[PDB]
């Protein structure tokens, strides 16, 4: 089941129409705590977090006018995090900038194959409905607060030369390199003896230790993940792990509201340690899969955002085994998605509703073999799992 | 809102650095000691230290140095604070009045830049042509000295090497040349540069950048003889000078890490080395000659001079006597001797100076006469550290406050007091090195071992599997004990020992339920290096009677209990982001009543009747209310502004005081009665004040006397806080009129008073952090008000020009030095 | 002189391309949001959780709070005759259908399947065979049958739906194609031609009253083919010949009124050819 085959680069490429993307890589930065007017693209209901790549297909003439308007502009558009779908119930969102755009205008209608990426988070101040073609909202950007090392306060000035230590001996080849972490704690957090808390408590708030703890479990999820792929910065690492968390909207917006990277890492670790069973969205007495069957098949992680050829985004989750699921369709490749893996609609026995797809390699000699493609919306994790 | 008054009741006693020079006069040798924000100048007399001055400048001391720029005599001082407030000082004496004049000053902060994790480096060119500051990564600030740069205008030179361990200037060079070791993936390399002010950039180094030991940390510049520099690592000492490279690896220094150094003689033949654990060695240079221009070293030799306190700085002053500026313990004035003392130690101590040091915990306890409440603090760490008893006045010794030391030779962590047994429940922990196969051994005779009774906990719980495999030969494992210490003789009566690899987190003394007996409740957590987050802990209870302890109850908790308080009639504990209320049954057993989960690790826990303040390390503070008619906790208000945070306290039912990163104090007020529910569910921050000290513990009570003026006292309530540098400050609450009057006084005093380094007091006290820097609000700098009476009468007249205010705060009657003096001398009694 | 439509029909029969034709017409079909029609609190009122009426095509003529309807309206400018599409009438959706046809000024009702198709319940019966007047207090509706009106190949169940609270009445020629089993087509297209001629001559295909409502308890499999043959008859018989597939795609933009089997397409083409002249 753990045999490694086929390259994880392909799903991230979003091979839906080929190549010749905009690919400007120019990026854009906005002043924090400022108040910017920004167009909100409608009918894109989903929680987007920074760093995540979002594919989009547009059919509404208002939306294609929006696409053009962005394409001359800085092309950063808002994506609200609808707490309730009732009308909007929107208080926070995430700006997304375009990095990949092509236009074909198939038949007499117009189609847009824009791919964007989230950049910054914000708190919505005035939603409004100006430009009845496309809603523009005036929002306040949430600043990214970064904290210094918790031992910088005590500041044992003589010991300051000992704050720099040799790098990890080897990435994972040596088990004695775990003693390096046991030695890292003794050196960096020695000045904790001047405070009222033990050394290990401060290690529970260190960014590096939390990053390594997550990285260890991520490599437990994927033995082939290896190093050099995850970002070194704590801020980007926290966002990347948040992308691959099979959680509901309430937890997702809870993660988005968190400003400090250390807080994000701590809560990501707690969810990653607690939630170990996913049931159906409505019938909680299903228990489709547990934590021990998750595996990543793309660099973004076990979870990724894809769009069917209808404009509907699907936050799929790759998983080895899914129980109480019955196939509906037939193994037809049709759309690319995962290259040459086909798809069959799946449903839970108790609840007559869509859950995900089933991918079976068409070449019969691919290691991923048969896996499941469950979606976030159809799955509801349980905190106690009991 | 939330008008508060903060006054230092005890100056900081931990030294950051001390320098020997000729500051006061060319013919006098001076020692300058930097106790955080207090610079003190002493004069050596060959029989001791003669204090000559003390100055409380507005800021910390990031770096301090002495240099004679050859332009004049009497030497000069350079000071750089944590807020980048560099200044040049001269000791100008006028007959009898002693003054510290500022030749030049300037703020040397960069607009945009991440401060280097290594920290501030403050090197001075031996020719005094320049000074070099390492403040930020990849940059090297330079300040020339030519009598012109009176504004301390510095320019930054780009540096390719990012991670720099230590930098120094080179003796005997026609142009200013620096040397520094740095870390790259290849390893640690010692590079050098030739900084030139002509092109305002660097040049080629005199020699190459050979590799050094992977743990190279110290760089030392020997004087013009021998040239070159010395690199000190964990286990290797090397000397580099051009082609010459001579390295030795003595086994004596292998035990610990060298963390202190300085020259011994102007020729640089001898050097003093202090290590991490307090041992002191002396390094020798052979001064080998072959012809003119010897510039050679035959070999290097070190010798274990002896054992002193844990050194933070060392200065060889006068001869034989060396001032070891300890920071964890108490600074000494030990004297070197050419001959051993029949014990292998060439060092003999002759004077020690008090140092409350860390003050990890405090206990305001009223001893003998009621009202005169003394303070007991758990100072120091490792072999240093003691119970410190501070008593204000005498009702024999003649001192404003008397300090009594009770050495423990191990680090204490928490303390409680018991009236019934008249005892002190002090938590403590020692370090033991594992044997080849034994159960570890001690290193010193500690308090937890030299006791009348030495019972050990033998609980049957926690019989699960574990892998101590990691326990190699040299493995300093912490053994935790609870010590029952007599109130009167302060002799350790009992030394109960906890389970192996069990961390005693919290301790309290209370009288639970209807039971008359009082107990010491100790909450401990089972910790294992493999497990990042502890999962098992226990709440044990002890009763002390007839000179013995007895575990009368011990409750498994399946968590890591961090802090426990005595909720009226019950036990309020915090386990793991859960706050649990335990009831004391008549069967002598804790019984859980209700547990509330608040999604944040409840580190700090305080009570104010039925209100409970819960605080995470990262500023997450929330309020809870225990409704007795039901028996559950309802969340009242919360506040999440992610920032480092060290302690909390409840001033009253509405204001909550706490500490924050960069040595700051904050007061959050529950406004309540708001129009909107979500508005009244959020605590409004009100007070911000850059204290300049890392507050470690809060404690209600005062050290002066009981209520003297009853309700006529302007100050309402009074708390004390103990810090890491040793200051014990006092915080009180005031009225609106008094707050306005004292703030006007503060502004006018800042207008009239002259600081040291020409540093604005408003900038110094402004709440400083990485997010922003707001000016201080809601706090009154009690030190300034108390210093108001310390200036001349003409200054008092100049500071009261058109005040009005004054007596009774009525009819805006004009002010005079009769009630302002009165109000100041009344305020100076609260502490 | 035969037209190119008959030649294309014969070509499709010869090369056996009906199944590929339907497959490609379904692949080239395009969907529309229809997001409002599906809600977590609306699944109870949705007869089929699979299908969903497009938000732009569907009209929420409810004049109240919430009150979801699983209905839709189609309006093609080429035919100038709007039609209403619905689903199996659950009692809540039954009252919704009552108010829908009451507000739309409907003139006829077309039912194309039995209650007991495949010996099972697929649509909920709501019209009595005899008069059997019934008053529903959910919305103050009155149900009564004008006559039995049994025909050779079908039946007419004309109702006299009256609102008492509003105080008005409306007579609708509620047709009912009796000779039709579910997921199938009648063998004789002549009966279909006669029935559709009778319906078109009944005033339903006129702007006199509100658009007629056509339903087969699903509004997709059976109503779609009838609607497309009707629009083809009123589209290309009145002048220049128009290709069937393009206008079929155009009306498919309104709703997914597919056929689920190219046999229905063959029947539609046969009926259109028979109704040429
Ligand atoms: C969806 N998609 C994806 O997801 N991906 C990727 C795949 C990769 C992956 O891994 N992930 C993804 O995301 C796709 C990739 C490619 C593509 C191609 C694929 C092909 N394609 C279209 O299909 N376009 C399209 C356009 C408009 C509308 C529709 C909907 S539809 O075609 O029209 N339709 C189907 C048949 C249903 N039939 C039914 C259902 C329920 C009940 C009854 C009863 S029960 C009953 C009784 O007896 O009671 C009845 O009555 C009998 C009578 O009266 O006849 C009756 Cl009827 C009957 C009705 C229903 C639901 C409405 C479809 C073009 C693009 C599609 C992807
Ligand atoms: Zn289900």
């Amino acid at each position: 089941p753990n045999i490694i085959n086929f390259d994880t680069s392909l799903p991230t490429s979003h091979t839906y129409l080929g190549a010749d993307m905009e690919e400007f890589h120019g990026r854009t930065l906005h002043d924090d705590d400022s108040c910017q007017v920004i167009p909100v693209l409608p009918q894109v209901m989903m929680i987007l977090i920074p760093g995540q790549t979002l594919p989009l297909q547009l059919f509404h003439p208002q939306e294609v006018s929006m696409v053009r308007n962005l394409i001359q502009k800085d092309r950063t558009f808002a994506v609200l995090a609808y707490s309730n779908v009732q009308e909007r119930e929107a208080q926070f969102g995430t700006t997304a900038e375009i990095y990949a755009y092509r236009e074909e205008q198939d038949f007499g209608i117009e189609i847009v194959k824009v791919k964007a990426i989230g950049r910054q988070r914000f708190k919505v101040l005035e939603l409004r409905t100006q430009s009845d073609g496309i809603q523009q909202a005036k929002v306040q950007i949430l600043p990214e607060c970064v904290l210094p090392s918790t031992m910088s306060a005590v500041q044992l000035e003589s010991l300051n030369k000992c704050q720099i230590f040799p790098s990890k001996p080897v990435s994972r080849e040596d088990q004695c390199s775990y003693k390096w972490w046991q030695k890292y704690q003794k050196r960096k957090f020695h000045c904790a003896n001047l405070t009222s808390w033990p050394r290990w408590l401060y290690s529970l708030y260190d960014a590096e230790t939390l990053m390594d703890r997550i990285k260890k479990q991520l490599r437990e999820w994927d033995e082939n993940l290896k190093d050099d792929s995850l970002p070194s910065n704590p801020i980007d690492f926290s966002y990347r792990v948040a992308a691959c968390l099979p959680i509901d909207d309430v937890l997702r917006i809870q993660l988005l509201k968190i400003g400090s990277a250390i807080q994000r890492l701590r809560c990501e670790l707690d969810i990653m340690n607690k939630c170990t069973s996913l049931c159906c969205k409505q019938c909680q007495e299903t228990e489709i899969t547990t934590k021990n069957e998750i595996f990543s098949l793309s660099l973004c992680g076990p979870m990724a955002a894809y769009v069917n050829p209808h404009g509907y985004v699907h936050e799929t989750l790759t998983v080895y085994k899914a129980c109480n699921l019955n196939l509906i369709g037939r193994p037809s490749t049709e759309h690319s998605w995962f290259p040459g893996y086909a798809w069959t609609v799946a449903q839970c026995k108790i609840c007559a509703s869509h859950i995900g797809w089933k991918f079976t390699a068409t070449k019969k000699d691919m290691s991923p073999q048969k896996f499941w493609g469950l979606t976030r919306s159809a799955l509801l994790p349980t905190i106690p799992d009991t | 809102m939330s008008y508060n008054y903060v006054v230092t009741a005890q100056k900081p006693t931990a030294v950051n650095g001390c320098v020997t020079g000729h500051f006061t006069s060319a013919e006098d040798l001076n020692l300058l000691i930097a106790k955080n924000t207090r610079l003190e100048i002493y004069v050596v007399t060959a029989e001791g230290l003669r204090p000559v001055k003390e100055v409380g400048m507005y800021g910390k001391i990031a770096v301090m140095e002495l240099f004679r720029p050859k332009g004049e005599s009497k030497d000069l001082l350079f000071i750089l604070t944590a807020k980048y407030n560099a200044c040049i000082l001269e000791y100008k004496q006028s007959g009898e009045s002693i003054d510290i004049i500022t030749r030049a000053h300037g703020n040397v902060q960069d607009r945009i830049g991440r401060p280097s994790e290594t920290g501030i480096i403050g090197i001075i060119d031996p020719e005094c042509r320049m000074i070099g500051l390492r403040l930020y990564d990849g940059l090297f600030k330079v300040i020339p000295l030519d009598r012109d740069n009176k504004e301390l205008k510095a320019f930054n030179i780009r540096l390719e090497e990012l991670h720099v361990i230590d930098v120094k200037f080179l003796y005997g060079c026609q142009a200013p040349t620096i040397c520094f070791v740095y870390q790259d993936p290849q390893g640690r390399h010692v590079k050098t540069y030739e900084v030139s002010l002509r092109e305002k950039e660097f040049n080629k180094g005199p020699w190459k950048q050979e590799n050094v030991e992977a743990e190279a940390s110290m760089v030392i510049a020997v004087p013009e003889p021998f040239g070159g520099a010395i690199i000190i690592g964990q286990e290797s000492i090397t000397y580099h000078n051009g082609d010459k490279y001579l390295a030795i690896a003595p086994p004596i220094i292998k035990q610990s890490t060298i963390v202190c150094h300085n020259r011994v003689d102007p020729n640089g033949s001898r050097y003093l080395l202090g290590d991490m654990e307090g041992r002191l060695f002396m390094l020798l240079l052979e001064k080998e000659e072959q012809m003119d221009g010897t510039v050679t070293l035959k070999d290097l030799r070190v010798e274990l001079l002896g054992e002193t306190s844990i050194a933070e700085c060392l200065t060889y002053l006068d001869n034989g006597v060396v001032f070891v500026g300890s920071r964890l313990g108490d600074s000494q004035l030990v004297k070197l001797n050419v001959d051993s003392n029949e014990q292998g130690s060439y060092v003999v101590a002759m004077e020690t100076f008090t140092n409350l040091g860390p003050i990890v915990d405090m206990c305001v306890v009223d001893l003998e006469r009621q009202g005169q409440g003394q303070l007991v603090t758990c100072s120091g760490a490792f072999k240093e550290g003691s119970l410190r008893i501070i008593r204000n006045g005498i009702g024999d010794e003649i001192q404003k406050l008397h300090i009594r030391t009770v050495p423990l030779y191990e680090s204490p962590r928490k303390i409680c007091y018991q009236e019934v047994s008249q005892c002190f429940g002090v938590l403590s922990s020692r370090i033991e090195v594992q044997d080849t196969s034994g159960g570890t051994t001690a290193l010193r005779p500690s308090a937890s071992t030299q006791a009348l009774s030495s019972s050990v906990s033998s609980s049957k719980l926690f019989s699960s599997s574990t892998a101590p495999h990691e326990t190699s030969f040299g493995e300093e494992v912490e053994v935790h004990n609870l010590l029952i210490i007599d109130q009167h003789t302060f002799e350790v009566l009992h030394a109960h020992q906890f389970l192996q690899n069990e961390y005693a987190l919290s301790l309290v003394s209370c009288k639970l339920g209807k039971d008359p007996n009082t107990y010491f409740i100790v909450g401990t957590a089972m910790v294992y290096p493999e497990e990042a987050e502890p999962k098992q802990g226990r709440i044990v209870v002890f009763q002390y009677s007839d000179g013995k302890l007895q575990t009368v109850a011990e409750k498994e908790v399946k968590g890591a209990v961090y802090s426990m308080v005595e909720f009226n009639g019950k036990l309020l504990a915090s386990i793991n982001s859960t706050v649990r209320l335990y009831e004391w049954t008549t069967e002598k057993e804790l019984r859980t009543e209700c547990n509330h989960y608040n999604n944040i690790m409840a580190l700090y826990l305080k009570t104010k009747g039925d209100f409970i303040l819960v605080g995470d390390l990262m500023r997450s503070v929330l309020l809870l209310a225990y409704k007795p008619m039901e028996g559950n906790f309802e969340e009242i208000a919360r506040d999440f502004n992610p920032n480092w945070m060290s302690a909390v306290e409840i001033l009253d039912d509405d204001n909550f005081l706490g500490a924050e990163n960069a040595f700051n104090l904050f007061v959050c007020q529950k406004d309540s009665a708001a129009t909107t529910d979500e508005e009244r569910q959020h605590l409004q921050e009100v007070g911000l004040f850059h204290l300049g000290e890392f507050v470690n513990v809060f404690c209600h009570g005062s050290l002066v006397m009981q209520n003297l003026g009853e309700t006529s006292t302007p100050t309402q309530g009074s708390v004390l806080f103990g810090t890491v540098n040793g200051m014990i400050g006092l915080v009180t609450s005031l009225s609106e009129s008094w707050y306005n009057l004292l703030l006007d006084m503060q502004n006018r005093l800042n207008k009239v008073i002259k600081s040291v380094g020409k540093i604005e007091h408003s900038f110094w006290r402004s709440f400083h952090t990485e997010r922003k820097t707001e000016p201080a609000t809601g706090f009154i700098d009690g030190d300034l008000i108390e210093s108001f009476l310390d200036i001349s009468r003409p200054k008092m007249q100049e500071v009261v020009a058109n005040l009005q205010y004054d007596d009774g705060s009525g009819m805006k009657r004009e002010a005079t030095a009769d009630d302002l003096i009165k109000v100041v001398e009344e305020l100076t009694r609260i502490h | 002189m035969p037209t190119t439509i008959e030649r294309e029909f014969e070509e499709l029969d010869t090369q056996r391309r009906w199944q590929p034709l339907y497959l490609e017409i379904r692949n080239e079909s395009h969907d529309y949001p229809h997001r409002v029609a599906k809600f977590p609190e609306n699944r109870n009122r949705n007869r089929y959780r699979d299908v969903s009426p497009y938000d732009h095509s569907r009209v929420k003529l409810q004049n109240a709070e919430n009150d979801y309807i699983n209905a839709s309206l189609v309006d093609i400018e080429e035919a100038q005759r709007s039609y209403i599409l619905t689903q199996g009438p659950l009692p809540n959706t039954c009252c919704h259908f009552w108010l829908m046809v009451w507000q739309q000024k409907t003139k006829a009702v077309v039912m194309l399947n039995r209650i007991v198709e495949k010996e099972s319940v697929k649509c909920a019966q709501y019209w009595p065979t005899d008069d059997q007047e019934m008053l529903f207090k959910e919305t103050g509706f009155s149900v009564k049958l004008l006559s039995e009106d049994v025909k050779s190949y079908y039946t007419v169940h004309l109702l006299q739906l009256e609102n008492i609270n509003s105080g008005e009445t409306r007579t609708i020629s509620h047709f009912h194609y009796t000779t039709w089993p579910d997921f199938g087509v009648p063998e004789s297209p002549a009966s279909f031609l006669n029935f559709l001629f009778k319906v078109r001559e009944s005033g339903s295909l006129n702007p006199d009253h509100g658009p007629a409502v056509i339903h087969c308890s699903a509004g997709i499999g059976r109503s779609g083919t009838f609607s497309l043959v009707d629009t083809c008859l009123v589209l290309m018989e009145k002048g220049d010949d128009i290709n069937i597939k393009q206008v079929l795609l155009n009306m498919r933009k309104y709703r997914m009124g597919l056929i689920q089997t190219p046999d229905q397409l063959r029947f539609s083409y046969m009926a259109i050819i028979e109704g040429a002249k």
